């Protein structure tokens, strides 16, 4: 399938812009950081979670061999 | 006569001001997609000179060469331009047109498809 039957579209009117007319970065700051802590909100409850387990397991178990490698008074 | 006869009926009109501002062209495109029509339209443009420039003189002869199409036109594939005998010839369109839209300062140059 190729441009011209991929599907059936009824009464939608796309506008646009020569890139020669636009700028590349409109608002890259003042819109984008906002947009970006949005965007990090969003998921960093999702993702961040486990990220955080592994560095506990990781730093305990890490310091559980340490530990173990010593001697203790007995 | 005629001059006679505008002094005699036309001269209570007054003349005592909208001019108009350059008008801006923008490379830009609009899309109506709208499958439930049997023939797509497309018109294609650049900015063209404007009324008074010696170049819509050449600007037509160039148009001229590249020319208009239809499918009732006799000539086919042994016409003289390219554009309408390979169209003829494959069947890419039912029409088109080369224009050349002249306005004040401005104007549209190109070209409408149906296909």
């Amino acid at each position: 399938r190729q441009f011209g039957h991929l599907t059936r579209v009824r009464h939608v009117i796309t506008y646009s812009l020569s890139p020669f007319e636009q700028r590349a970065f409109p608002h890259y700051f003042s819109k984008g950081i906002p947009n970006v802590l949005r965007r990090t909100r969003a998921c960093i409850l999702r993702v961040a979670p486990p990220f955080v387990a592994f560095y506990l397991v990781y730093t305990w178990g890490t310091q559980e061999f340490e530990k173990s490698k010593r001697k203790n008074p007995a | 006569q005629l001059l006679d006869l505008a002094q005699k009926h036309f001269s209570g009109l007054s003349g005592t001001v909208p001019t108009l501002s350059p008008c801006r062209f923008t490379g830009s495109q609009i899309c109506h997609r709208e499958d439930g029509l049997p023939l797509a339209h497309v018109a294609i443009a650049v900015e063209g000179p404007g009324w008074a420039h010696p170049d819509n003189v050449a600007l037509q002869v160039a148009n001229a060469i590249i020319g208009h199409y239809d499918c009732t036109y006799g000539g086919g594939a042994h016409l003289s331009s390219p554009l309408a005998s390979i169209a003829a010839t494959n069947k890419l369109c039912q029409s088109f047109q080369t224009f050349n839209i002249c306005y004040a300062d401005t104007g549209l140059l190109g070209a409408h498809f149906v296909c």
